């Protein structure tokens, strides 16, 4: 089994603050045929079904801002959130395409901090 | 994209969940994920129609059965011996070996 | 021409003509080919865990006794002269002197237990374009032998030569194109009262008669460059 | 069925190898840098030492080749019109007169074979036969030099091949000419006995077999770990 | 004169007596002893793989430009031969592509049916590379185009350069046949195994490409059915493998 | 001497002696002479009007149906490897690699119409020192064949080799000294009700058995000079 | 009846051709212009690439010849009396140690065959046999480098012939000497299979078969237009 760690498990942040979040793999999800990391990033809105954020651990999807960007290689990754807005308060789960038991990560809960 | 409507089941019994895919079932299998609100997402298994393979996570071997036919073009998952631990939202997703892509909705299993 | 090729055989004038060489005598153990050094068995360091490489524990494959019956004993990628398991044995020290290689590898597993012990191991071999077996049921449907250690003490396992081309590069690494040799518990290890429950396997690798090398070069192991003193 | 001629003992131990690069000037000063010197031993170069130390007993002729390239030194009183450089390469047979410095009688000794070579043409070559009282050279010697087990642990053995000394023949007064010698040693007709294991530990000095305790092999992830299992694709799944 | 061909206990194809093209002059054969480098025996599946795999029919319309299939990917799902591409490592096979059309005597047109060994193809964008999804589908044809393709990772599918940067009239150099609807009806080419190694892995390598290009376009009057079906039928020859394992890829 | 002719065959010392070459295997399709590539037919671009060269319409000779009966179908100057019609086909790509050429050219015209169509064409050939025919009556008194497309679908037309000297320069142009191959309507194109009235001819040119070349040089087609990147 | 020996495969593909002209200095600065380097590929030169790409599979030995002409650089601290320039040309066999820069151990590696050549005589020549795991080289490869159809579309194939590295052997301190290498590559014993059509479109890069859509042929006046009909004279009328 390949397990996916997430740190921090959750963090509360205000508006316009660049946040990140690491997702470290117990095995390097990078194969030497195409050199394309097998990692997926997912946003599960509060009380909603999750949607795609970053596939191949490097590429964006449509209707997704530059405050969601994959970054890393090997067995350690992170998702830079540059300019946070009022649509990022949710739980985010990373995932790997490599080992057939497709386990997801712990799950970072990006929390919203008000006045 | 489609999933079964909310249904009420009884413990120590089975449930059949359906999934509807507009895309043809070829070169890419149908994902099945069980969501725990307290914890995270958990993979159940995938049935790959393009080569016809059927596989499950060790945790769900003996619990989940995955079956996809050709002419109906709907993917099904059956669970048995249901207990309160099986109450959860179950999602079906696609995989073209390129990404897990999207899932969609899903009936909240409610064992009661 | 009027050049100097360093790889050019030419006779030269003798600096000391008129000198009689000491008549050569019969010394036993003459070597004519480097492949005769590679066709001897050498003990294979299978148990390299980084805490055994500086001891003798990196030669002994531990077979514990009790209730496992579905787990693995060992397993390695079958690529001589490149694998951490094979690159320091006699076969893989000669292969590092050459750039191409071709031939079979012969493995031999010796059960170093007591004569009162009995068990069964499943010795599976997977082909070059194939995944390592994950349980004993997957390894059974592949290419396997059943080594019953109560009947035999050694299990000779010769490995075929499968490649698209004639020779094969030694330093070049082609993942999932070499083959895997794994071993699985079948029954366990049954001992009477008085016999030790845990035991030891040793592995011995060599070449075969169809073995050949080509394109000599320098060994990767020696890094020193400046002359000694 | 392939061919095994690439890994014969002649094809494995007979390649030319640069074993010694020295330099020697052509004008005065200290009487040491005016000539070059090399005691013929196959232990100073580790790459060739490891190939020879796969065997206990060896027997071969030598094929030594000298690549001499000179240059003009800077400074005042330049070489200007230099006519042509001639070099003497002397092979002192084992137990033969050895030059203390330049312009010594050892250079003019008839006993020590010499080559006079003029710059601008093909390099100088000489061949030396198997020169030993014994019937082979020995890479190893588990023993002592004196009969009383006294002295050094295997260094005064009859494995002496001699020396090679090179100097300028010219009498050049104005200007200095610095030459650089490259020795390309090569064994011919090699016969080798008693194969030995290839060395694990690195070398420390060219008079010993001394070593530091090194691991049998490199680190691995675990007792049964194959590397980089193919990630699920459309064939490997 | 309407002789039937039965190959295996599943297949029947009806065909008249016409001309064949045999490769570069050799028939497909089995590997002998002084031809291979692998360390094992081939164990050829002669008892199960030699049959006719009739692919789906394409419609030769008035404004069509050409079609190509890459081999051996063209039989990736076709039965047991697709299973042998999964559960093996090396493979070696010749083929007998049989191409025939069903036109009336009031139709006209001309096709060129080429088998191009190592038909490596250039991309529609220079300073870029193709993907595998644009080279070939698994069982359906890939269409040439009259105009210029302009994608990012696609193939330059213009018809007069044949995807390889050459003259389309010079493709007659490779094994070929002309289906001229006035006189000819069918075309049958027997391709051997051509490679620089005796056996290759038949997932990454494309051994040859079967191109069908109309040189004289299809014309018909208003009564006529406004297409001619072109039916391709591939039968493998002397297929032999090595490296029994699971389906590691796909 | 002590020189270096670039066109001088000499053996050299092998840089890698003691290396065994991979045993050559039987690959089908071995080429021994460049003339075997020229003796295959290639489709001739006869309809180059500058609006068809960037399409497939520069291979199809249009034969319209109706009332002409005295006009021309096509016509070109018969000089392979120099004519815009012939210099890009397989025969005329090999001829551009050489400075001299000698031999016959074989043309083949395939009528790509329906089996219900019937007509007659007059395929005239004029000698090297002769003017192109201007009408069908002038072409009849020369060297002609009558190609009745109801009876045959192909008309093989081999062209003789006429020159004062032994070989002939390829790049040198000698106007009115090559020959012309023209084609004239004789009857028209008669179709039943249901058959399309207009049709298509394709031309195929190759060499013959008496073909030869000499004085190899560089092709005029490749203009790039600096290395790629 | 004429002769067809001028258009055999040996007489068409065996001519020497200058495929690489580089220059390399002999004194310090950046550690890049002190040596030359050429990966042996028949794709950088379009004229020879088109002749080789009339065939799918080729098999040949190599016959490489090096034309090295040096010169004296201008500026102060001139070469003055320069004795003679010696050059090392090293053939790194495929998968062999490759020099990062000048004065590296790769140069003194026994594995990489080398030629020591002195200026003023006949040029240096070497012959390389058919070096491939496969049974031929392939000008085209409709396939991928990894088994998963991943990587580059036909570039990591077993069509590697090696590299050639050239440097000055001298240790020249005063003055710089700039040499210019000319490589005259020539195939010997060529055997070619599967004839392919000659290319129409021009090349873009030496790693691809990429192209721009070009016309089948040149413009002509009309469907049936012969050129320049002879104007009425006293014979042609």
């Amino acid at each position: 089994d390949i397990v996916m760690s997430q740190s921090p498990s959750s963090l509360a942040v205000s508006v316009w603050e660049k946040v990140t979040m690491s997702c470290k793999s117990s095995q390097s999800l990078l194969y030497s045929n195409t050199q394309k990391n097998y990692l997926a990033w997912y946003q599960q809105k509060p009380g909603q079904s999750p949607k795609l954020l970053i596939y191949w651990a490097s590429t964006r999807e449509s209707g997704v801002p530059d405050r969601f960007t994959g970054s890393g290689s090997g067995t350690d990754f992170t998702l830079t959130i540059s300019s946070v807005k009022a649509e990022d308060l949710a739980v985010y789960y990373c995932q790997q395409y490599y080992s057939y038991p497709l386990t997801f990560g712990a799950g970072t809960k990006l929390e919203l901090k008000r006045a | 994209l489609q999933q079964s409507g909310a249904e009420l089941a009884r413990p120590w019994a089975s449930v059949k969940i359906s999934c509807q895919a507009f895309y043809t079932f070829n070169s890419y299998g149908m994902q099945w994920v069980k969501q725990r609100p307290g914890q995270g997402l958990e993979w159940i298994g995938t049935i790959y129609p393009g080569n016809g393979q059927t596989s499950y996570n060790q945790r769900f071997k003996g619990k989940a059965t995955l079956t996809a036919d050709k002419s109906p073009s709907t993917a099904y998952m059956q669970l048995i011996s249901l207990t309160s631990e099986d109450s959860a939202g179950c999602f079906c997703a696609v995989v073209p070996t390129v990404d897990f892509d999207y899932w969609g909705q899903g009936t909240l299993v409610t064992v009661s | 021409s009027n050049q100097f090729l360093t790889s050019d055989d030419f006779q030269s004038p003798s600096a000391m003509p008129q000198f009689d060489v000491t008549p050569e005598m019969k010394i036993p153990g003459e070597v004519h080919n480097l492949m005769e050094i590679a066709e001897v068995d050498s003990v294979v360091p299978v148990n390299n865990t980084k805490e055994n490489i500086n001891s003798m524990e990196a030669y002994r494959i531990p077979v514990t006794g009790g209730d496992q019956l579905h787990t693995q004993v060992f397993g390695f990628q079958m690529q001589p002269g490149l694998n951490s398991v094979f690159k320091r044995t006699l076969l893989g020290e000669i292969l590092n002197y050459y750039a191409h290689w071709s031939g079979s590898v012969k493995l031999t597993f010796v059960f170093c237990g007591s004569a009162m012990a009995t068990g069964k191991f499943l010795l599976a071999y997977s082909p070059p374009g194939a995944s390592p077996p994950q349980n004993r049921k997957q390894a059974m449907l592949g290419t396997h032998v059943i080594w019953d250690v109560g009947l035999q003490s050694s299990c000779v396992l010769c490995i075929p030569w499968i490649s698209q081309t004639h020779y094969r590069l030694v330093q070049q690494d082609e993942y999932t194109s070499a083959g895997y040799v794994t071993c699985w518990y079948q029954t366990g290890l049954i001992v009477p009262p008085g016999a030790p429950p845990s035991c030891t396997i040793l592995c011995f690798a060599s070449a075969c008669n169809d073995f050949s090398v080509r394109n000599l070069r320098d060994t990767p192991f020696i890094e020193q460059t400046q002359l000694l003193q | 069925y392939h061919s095994r001629t690439e890994s014969s003992i002649e094809n494995f131990l007979c390649r030319a190898a640069c074993v010694y690069i020295a330099t020697y000037k052509s004008a005065g000063g200290t009487p040491t840098e005016r000539y070059a010197s090399w005691r013929i031993n196959t232990r100073q170069m580790v790459q060739l030492r490891r190939k020879f130390e796969l065997f206990t007993y060896l027997r071969f002729d030598m094929e030594i080749t000298f690549v001499i390239t000179s240059t003009q030194d800077p400074g005042t009183q330049l070489a200007q019109d230099m006519p042509v450089l001639t070099h003497q390469i002397m092979y002192i047979p084992p137990g033969g007169p050895v030059p203390n410095s330049a312009t010594d009688f050892a250079w003019q000794s008839s006993t020590n074979p010499s080559i006079f070579w003029t710059e601008g043409c093909a390099p100088a070559r000489m061949s030396v036969p198997f020169i030993s009282i014994g019937n082979a050279y020995s890479n190893f010697y588990d023993g002592w030099s004196h009969f009383t087990q006294e002295g050094v642990y295997g260094f005064n053995s009859l494995n002496n091949m001699g020396h090679i000394y090179v100097r300028h023949v010219n009498e050049q007064s104005l200007g200095v000419s610095t030459s650089t010698l490259r020795v390309y040693f090569k064994p011919k007709h090699v016969r080798a006995w008693v194969p030995r294991p290839p060395r694990l530990s690195p070398y420390v000095k060219s008079s010993n077999v001394n070593f530091k305790p090194t691991a049998v092999t490199t680190e691995r992830k675990d007792i049964n770990d194959v590397g980089t299992l193919r990630p699920v694709g459309y064939t490997n799944h | 004169r309407v002789r039937s061909i039965t190959l295996g206990n599943s297949t029947i194809t009806t065909q008249e007596c016409a001309n064949v093209v045999v490769g570069y002059g050799v028939w497909p054969s089995y590997l002998q002893d002084n031809e291979a480098t692998a360390e094992d025996q081939p164990t050829q599946p002669d008892v199960a793989t030699c049959r006719f795999y009739t692919l789906d029919s394409i419609q030769w319309q008035k404004e069509s430009d050409g079609w190509w299939w890459k081999f051996p990917e063209a039989l990736k799902n076709m039965g047991l031969f697709g299973q042998n591409m999964e559960y093996h490592y090396l493979g070696r096979s010749g083929y007998t592509i049989h191409v025939q059309c069903n036109a009336s005597k009031f139709h006209q047109g001309c096709l060129l049916v080429v088998c191009v060994p190592e038909a490596e193809m250039g991309c529609s964008d220079v300073e870029r590379e193709v993907v595998a999804a644009s080279l070939s589908s698994e069982d359906t044809a890939k269409s040439f185009s009259r105009t210029e393709s302009n994608g990012q990772h696609t193939v330059q599918t213009v018809v007069y350069n044949a995807g390889m940067g050459v003259g389309v009239g010079n493709l007659t150099i490779f094994p070929h046949q002309w289906i001229n609807l006035r006189t000819n009806n069918s075309a049958t080419i027997v391709m051997p195994y051509i490679n620089s190694v005796p056996m290759d892995n038949m997932f990454r390598h494309y051994n040859f490409t079967l191109m069908i290009i109309p040189f004289a376009k299809l014309e018909y009057t208003e009564q006529a059915s406004n297409y001619v079906p072109i039916t391709v039928t591939v039968a493998p020859m002397c297929a032999e493998y090595n490296g029994l394992r699971l389906a590691s890829h796909q």
